């Protein structure tokens, strides 16, 4: 289809915030693998990461949004500008009015849909980050003195089994409560 | 003893429009406005044009 | 000593469309697309049709 | 030809508008319902800080 605009920025990712220490002041930069993941350090090692399930649901949302916007445009009509005499152009005037109205209306509709869906998906991404934030927050009521400032910590030490278990999301709150 | 979350923010530098901000820069954007015409007439599924 | 909240989730089994998911099943949906024509001509507020 | 173009354009445009409005309002009301559940959640949460 044709539109009479200059650009419609169908957008997939997140805001360019190039800033380990927290994304409130600035989003992670070294991350390359995906969208959202983890960076923790302990006695046993360290490392970056990118989560899978959140990113998989998100990219499913992306494919749904692109295929929606491409498959939610209906048929196309051969809008060829026809010809009329120098005596009958009331026909021509009305036809030009109709065609300009149609291209105008579709410009408006395409722009509005782009705005709507791009905002909605980017705030979807934001809300996904937030839900993972609150999920990891949940079990940590009293056994990791949360330093604030956007990034978390562990009150104590723990080995590979600890990091894998919290990787799943089942952090052992009462188990390590000896202070 | 640290662990925390963040969103991958690469260097991609294309700007997208919002009703609440002026052309925010955001990483990924599969454009939708195809605007690259070859500039010359071409076949129609192989059937020549009646020139 | 327990108390907590929840949303009534009955068994209603009709699927509604979302821009973010494929035909989610949701309980109540008063349809809007009337698509039951009797299939035959009928009066117009009592005035017969000029057949 | 012009009349058929006009009519097809109008039915097309209204198809688009009705579908879009349905999507918009149905999402908005279902997340309204979700947010209502959440507000009752946080309301009962409030006074239960330590007891």
């Amino acid at each position: 289809k044709y539109v009479r605009s200059a650009k419609l920025r169908m957008v997939t990712g997140l805001r360019n915030i190039p800033s380990i220490a927290g994304f409130i002041e600035g989003g992670w930069t070294g991350m390359v693998d995906g969208w959202y993941g983890y960076h923790h350090q302990n006695e046993q090692g360290s490392g970056y990461a990118a989560d899978q399930k959140s990113t998989q649901n998100a990219i499913n949302g992306i494919t749904n949004k692109v295929n929606s916007v491409i498959e939610k445009m209906n048929t196309q009509f051969t809008a060829v500008g026809k010809e009329f005499n120098k005596l009958e152009r009331r026909m021509e005037n009305l036809n030009k009015k109709v065609d300009d109205g149609f291209l105008d209306i579709w410009t408006y509709n395409a722009e509005l849909l782009v705005l709507l869906e791009n905002e909605r998906t980017l705030d979807f991404h934001d809300s996904n980050v937030k839900n993972l934030y609150e999920k990891v927050k949940s079990q940590l009521k009293n056994n990791a003195k949360e330093i604030g400032n956007g990034c978390f910590e562990f009150y104590h030490k723990c080995n590979n089994e600890c990091m894998e278990s919290v990787k799943n999301g089942t952090y052992d709150y009462p188990k390590y409560s000896e202070e | 003893d640290t662990i925390c979350i963040g969103y991958h923010a690469n260097n991609s530098t294309d700007t997208v429009d919002t009703v609440l901000e002026k052309n925010v820069t955001v990483t990924h954007s599969v454009n939708l406005l195809e605007d690259s015409h070859n500039g010359k007439l071409c076949l129609l599924k192989g059937i020549a044009p009646l020139q």
